[PDB]
């Protein structure tokens, strides 16, 4: 089942890809793997292919790579990037060095239409319904993306919309919920509702909401609408300085969000209340969420499925190079399609 | 990108839901 591979140096860069992959072009480079976006002549797709070229350097590069193939797999919904294919030129573990994913290049991130249109509000209720949909499918799977931000939504012109680009350590921080900035505790699914709530909150009033320039900046920022924190939340904070810091604060009570958000749909402005809660155990869920009356038009409670469970023991394996290496060789080998 | 309007947008999911809407 081995594919014919033509190979050919883009930008300084060597690409050994499967001929149905065609018209390369790259579309960027970082740290973690140069990408091309090309057409794929088996789905007619116009597709990102991401080379990873330093998978197993390290312990934390080959985990870390073998966790990305992992999640990527198991994805498998309408409002999250899944993977169309994965592979390598070798042919065999030995020679095995190079990885290989595909990707739909859907659209254009949502960052990138802000910049070009006012949105309307019955787009900003399609839209963030459709990334709830999304995380309710991801947190199910006990998942958390942990990453969510404009620059990680993909939308077309049709209004379709999926998460892509999931956090894989274990600007930026302006959609960071105020426990994981700082690392007040171990982190919760819903630090991604808390994103939900700042992109929202960016897509109504057309202005970034918590546009801090430093973690104290920005949690001062957050604690000024949110309030600080009490002792319920406080008892949750793991790190004694973080509690000393804490208290050390003046006190703010939370502010009344009607008035920061004038003329928006007051159903929007209630369901902004419930997400951005300081205290993550009482943020609503994204299942609860897509039950709001603010997205009455699109609420469908037999069409927003759940995943199929997710095995995160790996997580916690403490093994060689060579054997999370031999691990994600295995995963691409077992790589099925879609259809 | 430019993204159409709610009105004028067709995707699977829209369809959906819009087929819901007249089934009630």
């Amino acid at each position: 089942e081995r594919p014919t591979f033509y190979r050919q140096e883009l930008n300084k860069t060597i690409w050994e890809v499967p001929e149905r992959y065609q018209n390369l072009s790259p579309v960027g480079s970082g740290a973690y793997g140069s990408v091309c976006a090309a057409f794929d002549t088996k789905t007619g797709l116009r597709v990102a292919v991401k080379k990873l070229s330093r998978p197993f350097q390290s312990i934390i590069h080959a985990k870390r790579t073998y966790r990305e193939l992992r999640l990527l797999k198991h994805m498998k919904h309408e409002n999250v990037i899944g993977l169309l294919d994965v592979f390598t030129p070798a042919r065999s573990l030995e020679e095995f060095n190079d990885v290989y994913l595909v990707t739909h290049l859907m659209g254009a991130d949502l960052n990138n239409i802000v910049k070009c249109q006012k949105l309307t509000d019955d787009h900003v209720q399609f839209l963030i319904y459709q990334i709830l949909r999304g995380l309710k499918y991801i947190h199910s799977a006990d998942i958390i993306h942990r990453d969510l931000k404009p620059s990680n939504l993909a939308v077309n012109e049709d209004c379709e919309l999926k998460i892509l680009d999931f956090g894989l350590a274990r600007a930026t921080r302006w959609y960071r919920a105020p426990e994981i900035m700082l690392n007040w505790m171990h982190y919760n699914q819903t630090v991604d509702i808390w994103s939900v709530g700042c992109i929202m909150a960016e897509l109504l009033t057309g202005r970034t909401l918590f546009p801090g320039t430093d973690h104290i900046d920005q949690l001062k920022l957050i604690l000024r609408l949110v309030g600080t924190p009490g002792a319920e939340l406080l008892k949750k904070i793991s790190s004694e300085s973080a509690r000393n810091y804490i208290q050390s604060l003046t006190q703010m009570p939370k502010m009344n969000f009607a008035n920061v958000f004038i003329g928006a749909n007051p159903l929007a402005v209630d369901l902004l209340e419930k997400m951005l809660v300081l205290d993550s155990d009482k943020r609503i869920t994204a299942a609860q969420a897509l039950a709001h009356a603010y997205f009455a038009q699109y609420h469908d409670p037999d069409d927003e499925p759940v995943a199929d469970p997710y095995d995160q023991s790996f997580e916690s394996r403490d093994l060689l190079i060579d054997e999370w290496k031999s691990l994600t060789y295995d995963e691409v080998i077992s790589f099925v399609p879609p259809p | 990108i430019k993204i159409k309007k709610i009105e004028d947008a067709s995707n699977p999911l829209l369809l959906k839901r819009r087929k819901k809407a007249r089934a009630l």
